[PDB]
Parts: structure tokens; sequence; C-alpha cells
């Protein structure tokens, strides 16, 4: 329908251009008369496009992948201004994108439902660090082609602020985060992690420090965030002793079965070796 | 139900559309 | 033909026969769930937040 009209244009252009041997005034000049208001009346479906070079989309990157798309059009100097006018759309729903990202980061990271494998604070820290990296996308498309107006400089006020107050944040949370495990560690937790024993059964004395340990390591070693060595050894350590208390639990759940299987019958061959099975453990052993 | 199938462009047009869709790259350069 | 959708909400028709993709396409709620519906049309969708 497009090249119809076009096309039609053309038509009539070539049929008018019957007039140039005797006539390059009256064949070019009416060609022109036709062909000109008719390829701007196509230009204003270029300009409809103009229009949808957002409209396409409801996001402005996407708009501005419909303008890194327009390079053929760079050689007039009259898309330019139409992107002068829709500069201000670019300009708008960025700010409207970026009034969602203020409400989304108003309701911190502790009030979204999240599900995973990961701390509340290295998913809050983390969190605010793509929030930043959303924001810094948006903040480093403005300049260079309105600061011209300023109206994104304006805006670009409010988004530093905003940048600043985020590093601000993050901080207070890793005032909260990084020495938490260093003082639970040599308070509490480095003083000789005592290893699990039995009486009726198993006792863990450092699941805690189990997995704070564990998800410390992770969350770090994900997030790129430098591991003190005291954390990667301790880490080292509660490896060694769960997979040591794995070992016991299965053997104790063996005795159990075995017991399970004697106890119907209660006979005396085998209560005696069950009795001669009875073992003892001393302070000295519990840090093996 | 009103938006289960087409039934004309869907079923033999889909790889003409690949190619389409292909065309609209070259478009994009 | 395969599709790809990322973190920043963009739908990628990697055609395994190219290197560049097909149709760089652009929407809201991409890192979310995608699917080809089970009907002889290529129909798409994404789904979060009741929508």
């Amino acid at each position: 329908v497009l090249t119809n009209k076009f096309k039609k244009i053309i038509d009539d252009f070539k049929k008018k251009g019957h007039n140039l041997l005797d006539t390059a005034n009256n064949k070019f000049d009416r060609d022109w008369v036709e062909f000109n208001v008719e390829i701007s009346h196509l230009d204003g479906e270029l300009q409809n496009f103009i229009d949808n070079n957002f409209n396409r989309f409801r996001n402005i990157e996407y708009s501005l992948k419909l303008l890194h798309k327009f390079q053929s059009t760079i050689k007039r100097d009259s898309l330019k201004h139409n992107l002068t006018s829709r500069y201000n759309a670019i300009l708008h729903n960025y700010a409207t994108e970026l009034d969602t990202i203020q409400r989304v980061f108003q309701d911190q990271k502790s009030n979204p439902p999240l599900v995973r494998n990961m701390p509340p604070e290295a998913g809050k820290i983390i969190w605010a660090r793509h929030l930043f990296q959303k924001i810094t996308g948006p903040i480093n498309i403005f300049p260079e082609n309105v600061i011209n107006s300023t109206e994104i400089r304006r805006y670009y006020g409010s988004y530093n602020t905003l940048g600043k107050q985020l590093t601000i944040y993050e901080m207070w949370f890793y005032q909260d985060w990084v020495n938490k495990i260093e003082q639970s560690k040599a308070a509490l937790q480095a003083t000789l992690i005592v290893r699990h024993d039995e009486n009726k059964k198993l006792y863990v004395n450092f699941d805690l420090e189990i997995m704070q340990l564990i998800r410390e390591a992770k969350c770090l070693d994900r997030q790129g965030i430098e591991i003190p060595e005291s954390a990667r050894i301790i880490l080292l350590q509660e490896d060694k002793f769960k997979t040591y208390y794995n070992e016991l639990l299965y053997a104790l759940k063996e005795y159990e079965r075995i017991n399970s299987k004697i106890k119907p019958i209660c006979k005396n061959l085998l209560l005696p070796h069950i009795e001669d099975l009875d073992l003892k453990l001393r302070p000295g052993m519990v840090t093996l | 139900s009103p938006n289960l199938c087409k039934s004309g462009p869907e079923i033999k047009q889909t790889e003409d559309k690949k190619a389409m869709e292909e065309f609209k790259n070259v478009k994009i350069e | 033909t395969f599709i790809s959708a990322s973190a920043d909400w963009t739908v990628r028709i990697w055609d395994s026969k190219y290197t560049s993709q097909i149709i760089c396409f652009d929407l809201s709620m991409m890192v979310v769930d995608a699917v080809w519906a089970p009907y002889s049309s290529t129909v798409f969708a994404c789904a979060t937040m009741d929508k």
C-alpha cells in the first residue's frame, strides 16, 4: 500500500516526463510540483514512522534501536528536526522508566518475595547493583544528543542523586555485612569449633557456622568480592566438618538398623556383643 | 477459543515467514 | 530456529545457521518464561505480575 502510493507518484511523474526536450522547465518543474508534495506526504508517512520509532515499542531503548536502524536517513537534516522533536519523547519515557525504578528502590530488597540460594544481604547488594546498572544505561545514553537542550541534564541531576544515595545504602549494608562474619568467628565461631559427637544421637554444635560460611564464600565468589583468608580457611574446615558429620550420620544409622533387627529377638549372644560395641570419647579427641 | 488458529497463514507460510524475518534483517542492514 | 531472552527484556531469534540474530525483538518481561505455542502459529508469550 505504501509502495502503491510511491509508484502512483513515479508513474504520473514518468508520464508528465514527456516535456523535457522542449521544456525542461515544464517537465521537471511540474514533475516536482507533484513528486515533492507527494513524497513529502510519504515523508508524513515516514513521520508516522518517526512516531513509530517509539510506537514500535513501549521502551525508549528499543525506540533507540529503531533510531539506530535509521542510518540511511542521516543524509537529510530533516529527520534530525523530527529527531529533535522526538528527543523529548526519548527523555520523557526515560523519566517514566526511572520513576518506576524509583518506586522499585523504595520497596527495598526485603519487601519482594525472593526465592533463591542467596542470603538476604548478598541478594540485597546484588539487587542494588543491578538496579544501579539498569539506571546507568539510561544516564549514559542521556548526554551527547540532548545536552544542547539540557532537559536531559535536569533529569540527570535527580538520577545522579539517586545513584549517590544507592552507593551510600550499599555501603551501609556492607558495614552491616563484611565484618559481621569476622566478629561472629572471632567471638564464638573461630574458637575451636567443637566437632560433632554423640550421646544418644548426633549433636551438631556449629551448624550455623557451617551454613553461614558456605553462603559467605559462595556469594562473595559469585559477586566478585574479596574473601578474607580467615573466611576461606574456616570455610575449608567447615567443608571437612560437613563431610565427616555426614559419614558419622551414616555410621550411626547403620548401628540403628542393626539394633532394629536385633531387638525383635533379644538374643544373649548379640546383646553382649552390643555391649562390647560400646566406645568412649575423651575431650582430647573432640578436636581431631 | 476464538484465538485458536488462523489455519491458512500459520501452516505452510511459516517457512516463508522465517525467510521474511531474514529479509527484515537485510532491512536492518 | 531458536530464541534467547535476556535480563534487559530482549528477545532474540537465534537462527542456528547464523551468527547474527534475525529479529532483535524487544519487550518488558523478557527475563521471565518464554515459550513457543503448541499451534501452527509461531506464538510467543511472556508472563509476570498476573499479566
